[PDB]
RNA sequence: UUGAGAGAUACAAUUUGGGAAGAAAUUCCCAGAGUGUGUUUCUUUUGCGUUUAACCUGAACAGUCUCAUCGUGGGCAUCUUGCGAUUC
C-alpha cells in the first residue's frame, strides 16, 4: 500500500505548498476581518536619540 | 465640492464591491457532524471521516478524498503567488480606507452647507467639546 | 496562465491564479446573466462568489457530501431570480433536470427569461407548500436544496420531500435564525430545526455556519429514508 | 588582551608628564571603515554602563535651562526632595540669554561641570549658550524630559513636572557615558576616570561600549557603527591614542 | 473524592465534543423523541418565577 | 470572599488518529482532544442596603446680542503651527 499512498502524498503535497500561505497566515488574516469589517515628538525629530533609559535603580538607589 | 468628493467616495465604493468580486474570503465556521452511536462519537478522527490526509482536512475551499489525490506555472510561487495575493488585499483594504475618509470628508461639508439654507439656528456644544447644531421647530413654507 | 483544481464536489473547480476563485464550467456560451466574471481556458467557465449564493457558503465553508451531482436532479426550493439557480445548472449539466420553485413576481419573470435560454431549468411559480398543486411535474427529484425564508422550512421540506424525494436520497436546506426566532442564541435555532427534521423521517448529517458571507445563516444537509 | 597593558601606561604617565597633569578624563575614539551617514547634530545619544556606574549625580554641578515661564518647573524640584539637593540652579532661557552675555559664558563653562535642557528648547542653546561649550564633548547640553506624556496632532498641551522620573533621568545619565554622531568614522567617547575607579573597571566599560556601539539590532539608539570597527585608540584629552583591537 | 466523581459523571453524560474546528453531536434516540414531551428551558420559567417573586411584594 | 456552567488555553502526562521511514525501538509531516495546576470572560444560586434612576419633550442658544460663511491682520516654531474639520 506504500506505492498509492505516496503518489497520494505527492498530490497532496503538490497542491497544499501551493495552495497555502505559511509567513502571510498572520497578514491575510488580519486584513480579510478589516475588510469584511521609545516615544515620537510630533513637532521635535530629537526625543528618541537624547532620552535616558529609566531602570529601576535609578529609581531606587537614594545616592 | 458636495459633488466631487461624492463622485470620489462612490468610485472608491463601487472598486470595492469590484475589488471583493474577484477575491478569494477563506471560511472558518462550525462545521459540525452529527453521529449516531456512542461508538463513533469517540473513535471520530476528521482523517478518518473524510479518508485524507491531515493537511487535507483543516483547508475549508477544497478536502480533496485520497482517491481524488490519485503547481508552478505561477513561478517560484512561495514568495510570487502569496504576497500577490497579499497584495489584492492590500489594494481592497486601501480601498476601504480611502472610501471611510470620503464619507467622513463629505459629511462635515454636507453639514456645513445645510447650515447655510434657512431657519433658526442653534449651536449645542457636547460636555466633551463635539459641537452640533440643532434646529428650531419651524415647518418651513 | 491559471492553474485549474476540480473540487471534492465533482463538476465545480476552483481556478488557481495569481487570484483565487470558485468558478464552474459554463453551458450557455457568452452570456452572464448576472454580471460575472469569467476564465476560458478550449472551455469557457463561470464563477460564483458566496455573497449572494448560499450554496456557494456551504460549498466554500466545506461540504461533506453535496448531494447535488454533475448527472443528478435537483429541486431548487425558493429560486431567487436565478442567482444561483443558474449556477446549479452550470454543475448538474444537461443530464438530470433541475426543478425551479418560486412564489413572487418579480423572480417569476426573471426565471422564465432565463430558463428560455437555459434547457436544464424548468421554472415552476407555484406555492412550495402545495406539492399536489405541480404533482403534474415531478418525481422523486435526486436532492432537494432549499432557501425559502418562510417561517416553515421545516413543514415547506416535509411537505415536498415526502412525495418528490427519491428514497435514500439527500436533502438540502438553508436556515437563517434571523427569519425564524432573530432574539436567542443562533446554536439553538439550529438544534431545534435539526431536532424539527428529525421527526420528518430525515437523518441529519451535517450542520455549517455560514459565518464570513451570511450572517446568521446555516446550511443544513442530510439524508431522507423510507417515503416517497 | 593587551587592553590592560595600554591603560597601565596611560595611567602611569598621566600622573608623572607634567603636560598630562590636569587632564582627568578617559576617551576611547573608534575609527571605522565606512563613514556613518549620520550628520553632527548636537543632541547627545548615551548608552550605559551595565555593570559599573561612572559618576553618581551628588558630586557635578547641574545646570538646568528650562521654558520661559519657568515657574513650576522651578518650583517642584526645589521642592519636591527627591531632586531639591541634586540641581545647582535652574534658569529660563529667556534669562540666560539676558543674564549670562559676552565673558561670563567662560565662567560658566569653568564653574558648571554639567549642562542639561530640557527637549523643548535644547535646539534654540547653541546661539545663547555660546561656541565655547561646542568644543568637543565635556559640557555638551545633554537631554531630559521633563512630562512623561507625549503630544499628539493639534492637542494642547498639559504642562507637568515630575520630579522623581527626571531624577531617574539624570540617575539614568550621570551613571553612564554618551556618544554623538558624526560624519566621519573618527568618534569619540568618554569612558571612565583616573581615580573613579581602575584598570579592570574601564576594561569593562569598554566592552560594554562596543558591544552597544556593533549592536546590530535595537537601531536608533544602538545601531550607529555599521559593519565593523577597525580599531579602537584609548587616550586622554591631551595624550595620544594608544592602540588596540587591530582588526 | 466525590467532587471528581460527578466530574465523571458529566464526561459520560456530555454528548457533544469539539474536535479541532470540527464538532460532533450524539443524536437521541427516535422513540424518546415521539413518546416524550420536551424540557422547559431556564430561561422561560424563572423569568416568570422571580417576577411572581419579586422583593417588590413582600412574600414569605 | 459564594454554587456550578461555558472557553481562549501557559506549562507539563502517556496517548488517539492518517502518511513516511523506523526488519528491533525510535522519530518526523502533522491533526486535535483529554487531565492537573493555571490564568480566566460571561450566565444564573446567593444576602444586605437602596425606589430612585437615565434619556427625550413643551414657547428652553441671543443687548454682556448670538451664530453662519468668505476675507483681512497679529500672536503660539521655547509648537493647539493648525485635517476642504476648530489653533487663539
Amino acid at each position: 500500500r506504500k506505492y498509492l499512498n505516496k503518489l497520494i502524498k505527492r498530490n497532496s503535497q503538490n497542491l497544499r505548498s501551493w495552495d497555502l500561505e505559511e509567513e502571510v497566515r498572520d497578514e491575510l488574516e488580519d486584513i480579510q476581518q478589516s475588510i469584511l469589517k521609545f516615544v515620537k515628538d510630533h513637532r521635535y525629530p530629537g526625543l528618541t536619540p537624547g532620552l535616558a533609559p529609566v531602570g529601576l535603580s535609578d529609581e531606587e538607589d537614594s545616592s | 465640492d458636495s459633488n466631487y468628493v461624492r463622485t470620489l467616495r462612490q468610485i472608491e465604493l463601487k472598486k470595492l464591491e469590484k475589488g471583493a468580486k474577484q477575491l478569494m474570503f477563506k471560511s472558518s465556521g462550525n462545521h459540525t457532524i452529527f453521529v449516531d452511536s456512542r461508538e463513533k462519537m469517540n473513535e471520530f478522527t476528521p482523517e478518518k471521516f473524510f479518508n485524507t490526509t491531515s493537511e487535507m482536512v483543516n483547508r475549508s475551499e477544497n478536502r480533496l478524498t485520497k482517491d481524488q489525490l490519485a503547481n508552478a506555472s505561477s513561478i517560484m510561487p512561495k514568495e510570487s503567488l502569496d504576497k500577490k495575493k497579499l497584495k489584492k488585499f492590500k489594494q481592497v483594504k486601501q480601498h476601504l480606507q480611502r472610501e471611510t475618509q470620503l464619507k467622513q470628508v463629505q459629511q462635515r461639508m454636507d453639514a456645513q452647507r445645510e447650515l447655510l439654507k434657512k431657519g433658526s439656528k442653534k449651536k449645542i456644544v457636547d460636555s466633551s467639546g463635539k459641537i452640533s447644531f440643532k434646529w428650531k421647530k419651524q415647518r418651513k413654507r | 496562465k491559471v492553474v485549474i483544481e476540480p473540487h471534492r464536489h465533482a463538476g465545480v473547480y476552483i481556478a488557481r491564479g495569481k487570484e483565487d476563485l470558485l468558478v464552474t464550467k459554463n453551458m450557455a456560451p457568452g452570456e452572464s446573466v448576472y454580471g460575472e466574471k469569467r476564465i476560458s481556458v478550449k472551455v469557457e467557465y463561470r464563477v460564483w462568489n458566496p455573497f449572494r449564493s448560499k450554496l456557494a457558503a456551504g460549498i466554500m465553508g466545506g461540504l461533506d457530501e453535496l448531494f447535488i451531482a454533475p448527472g443528478k436532479k435537483v429541486l431548487y426550493l425558493g429560486a431567487a431570480s436565478g442567482t444561483s439557480v443558474s449556477h446549479v445548472s452550470d454543475v448538474v449539466g444537461p443530464e438530470g433536470v433541475v426543478y425551479a420553485v418560486e412564489f413572487s413576481h418579480r423572480p417569476g419573470r426573471e426565471l422564465i427569461s432565463m430558463a428560455k435560454k437555459r434547457p436544464n431549468i424548468i421554472p415552476i411559480i407555484e406555492d412550495a407548500r402545495h406539492p399536489q398543486k405541480y404533482r403534474m411535474l415531478i418525481g422523486m427529484v435526486d436532492c432537494v436544496f432549499a432557501d425559502v425564508a418562510q417561517p416553515d422550512q421545516a413543514r415547506i421540506i416535509a411537505l415536498n420531500s415526502h412525495m418528490f424525494l427519491k428514497d435514500q436520497g439527500g436533502v438540502v436546506i438553508s436556515i437563517k435564525a434571523n427569519c425564524i426566532d432573530s432574539t436567542v442564541d443562533a446554536e439553538t435555532v439550529f438544534a431545534r430545526e435539526v431536532q424539527k427534521l428529525r421527526e420528518e423521517r430525515i437523518k441529519p448529517l451535517e450542520q455549517l455556519t455560514l459565518e464570513p458571507y451570511e450572517r446568521d445563516h446555516c446550511i443544513v444537509v442530510g439524508r431522507y429514508m423510507r417515503s416517497g | 588582551g593587551l587592553a590592560e597593558k595600554a591603560l597601565k601606561a596611560l595611567i602611569l604617565q598621566c600622573e608623572e608628564n607634567p603636560s598630562l597633569k590636569n587632564d582627568k578624563d578617559i576617551h576611547i575614539i573608534i575609527n571605522t571603515g565606512k563613514k556613518m551617514g549620520i550628520n553632527r547634530d548636537n543632541i547627545p545619544r548615551i548608552i550605559p554602563l551595565t555593570k559599573y556606574k561612572l559618576f553618581k549625580p551628588r558630586d557635578l554641578n547641574i545646570l538646568l535651562i528650562t521654558k520661559d515661564p519657568s515657574a513650576l518647573y522651578r518650583e517642584t524640584l526645589t521642592k519636591d526632595e527627591h531632586t531639591s539637593e541634586l540641581f545647582k540652579e535652574i534658569i529660563s532661557v529667556k534669562n540666560l540669554r539676558r543674564r549670562f552675555k559676552g565673558s561670563k559664558l567662560t565662567q560658566l563653562y569653568k564653574d558648571f561641570d554639567l549642562v542639561v535642557a530640557d527637549y523643548r528648547v535644547h535646539h534654540l542653546l547653541p546661539e545663547v549658550l555660546g561656541s565655547r561649550f561646542y568644543h568637543g564633548s565635556k559640557k555638551l547640553p545633554y537631554m531630559i524630559r521633563m512630562s512623561k506624556e507625549v503630544k499628539l496632532k493639534r492637542q494642547q498641551m498639559v504642562e507637568k513636572c515630575d520630579p522623581i522620573y527626571v531624577r531617574a533621568q539624570l540617575r539614568s545619565i550621570c551613571k553612564n557615558t554618551s556618544y554623538i554622531p558624526n560624519n566621519d568614522n573618527c568618534l569619540s567617547v568618554r569612558v571612565g576616570y583616573i581615580q573613579k575607579h581602575s584598570i579592570p573597571e574601564i576594561l569593562q566599560n569598554i566592552q560594554d561600549t562596543i558591544n552597544f556601539l556593533t549592536d546590530k539590532s535595537k537601531r536608533p539608539q544602538g545601531g550607529v557603527i555599521k559593519g565593523g570597527i577597525i580599531s579602537i585608540f584609548v587616550k586622554t584629552s591631551n595624550s595620544t591614542s594608544l592602540p588596540i583591537y587591530q582588526f | 473524592i466525590k467532587t471528581k466523581k460527578r466530574k465523571t459523571l458529566k464526561n459520560l453524560r456530555k454528548d457533544s465534543v469539539k474536535r479541532g474546528k470540527f464538532r460532533v453531536q450524539l443524536l437521541s434516540t427516535t422513540q424518546d423523541s415521539k413518546t416524550l414531551p420536551p424540557k422547559k428551558e431556564s430561561s422561560i420559567i424563572r423569568s416568570k418565577d422571580r417576577w411572581l417573586n419579586r422583593k417588590a411584594l413582600n412574600k414569605g
